[PDB]
């Protein structure tokens, strides 16, 4: 197996029988949710373990496969992840940002939240926050200023959730990366309206990609936060 | 009453409470908000706008978690009462009220109940100044990269474990 760097720092391609999207495991030997681990050799040769990132199982991976130009998630970045669920996608964001970054992982539901806490115990760059993202004042003591807000919330009022969290925690010129599942909010009309709500919260849309063929009627949107207002 | 300038600012660190004095001159601040917002992003320029009065560290992890819980619910702990009691000037016959920037409007009524002469402010300028403290972090405090983040890690686990009954 040969490892090739992806365009996006902290993301890689494992070239073998199949070409797979992978991240470098921050907790070697540990799989988070049954994903395959691949060890690559490179005095005994040194081994580096990567984890397969399946775009059918992660909205962010699906976006990366579609060719997002700007990810805003990279080594050393601080990322506020809304909708962290049991931590599957968050584990890969943790791999990407590495030891110099941080993932603030917000999830409201306790069944997945308990699994999020458990997996975070093995990754010191994850801060698990079991709270309602509609009320970011409640966890402001737990979060600094972040470089990116990622949201996979699938709520009808997710636009307000994203806005409130961005105004509290997102650096000026920081990024917003949002998955929009039209059904949980025609699709093209919904997408346009949600993107407009972002504009009304000082977020300038940069790119909008479908998640086909990985997902139906989903759209990932990347934007830039303009604290002083759209120019 | 009418819009009064922000005089002080409260910031809740994972490690303790901080009271800052707001030095920004706020004549017609609306016409200058964009320029102020740009100053806040640069540490050097931000030092013109605010200055630390007091940082009061929590005694340990148990008190930090008690305060994370109180703050999450808009409550004034004994530690928050103390730092406000000791570091906000007291009302006098020559200066009747004091304005305090806070980010959580729901904490305001709890503060005023303990300090009726304090008017809490949570408008856009207050939020911008609080973002600035959040942004520049340890550089504002005598006694490092990671200190606050390390404290957030332990406090976030503690907060979340208490919620899910771990």
């Amino acid at each position: 197996v040969v490892i090739e760097p992806h365009r996006h720092a902290g993301v890689y391609i494992a070239r073998g029988k199949e070409d797979l999207l992978v991240t470098k495991n921050m907790a070697p030997g540990e799989s988070v949710y049954g994903e395959k681990r691949i060890s690559v050799e490179e005095v005994p040769p040194t081994k580096v373990e990567y984890r397969v990132w399946n775009p059918f199982r992660s909205k962010l991976a699906a976006g990366i496969m579609g060719g997002l130009d700007e990810l805003f998630i990279a080594p050393g970045k601080k990322v506020l992840y809304l909708g962290a669920a049991s931590g599957t996608s968050v584990s890969h964001v943790s791999d990407v940002v590495g030891p110099e970054g941080v993932v603030y992982a917000v999830e409201f539901s306790h069944r997945p939240g308990r699994e999020l806490i458990s997996m975070a115990k093995k990754r010191p760059n994850i801060i698990p926050i079991i709270e309602d993202a509609r009320h970011p004042q409640k966890y402001r003591m737990l979060i600094g200023m972040v470089d990116c807000v990622f949201a996979d919330v699938a709520q009808p009022d997710q636009a307000r959730i994203i806005a409130l969290n961005s105004h509290m925690f997102l650096k000026d010129q920081g990024g917003v990366v949002i998955s929009i599942k039209a059904n949980c909010i025609d699709a093209e009309t919904v997408f346009a309206r949600e993107v407009q709500k972002l504009r009304e919260e000082r977020i300038k849309p940069l790119e909008q990609l479908t998640l086909e063929p990985y997902e139906r009627d989903h759209c990932i949107v990347v934007g830039r936060y303009m604290r002083s207002g759209l120019k | 009453g009418a819009m009064a300038p922000i005089e002080y600012l409260l910031f809740e660190e994972p490690t303790g409470y901080a009271v800052f004095k707001v030095k920004l001159q706020q004549d017609d601040i609306g016409s200058r908000l964009k320029e102020v917002q740009e100053q806040i992003n640069d540490f050097g320029a931000f030092t013109k706008l605010i200055e630390l009065v007091s940082f009061a560290p929590f005694k340990g992890a148990a008190e930090a978690l008690e305060n994370a819980n109180d703050i999450s619910e808009g409550l004034v702990s004994e530690s928050l009462k103390a730092i406000l009691d000791l570091n906000l000037p007291k009302a006098s016959s020559k200066k009747k009220n004091i304005t305090l920037a806070i980010s959580d409007k729901n904490l305001g009524p709890s503060i005023k109940e303990e300090f009726p002469y304090v008017d809490c402010i949570s408008n856009e300028l207050a939020q911008d100044l609080i973002r600035g403290v959040r942004l520049h972090g340890e550089k504002l405090f005598k006694g490092q990269s990671g200190d606050l983040e390390r404290a957030q890690l332990g406090l976030g686990h503690a907060y979340s474990r208490a919620k899910v009954k771990f």
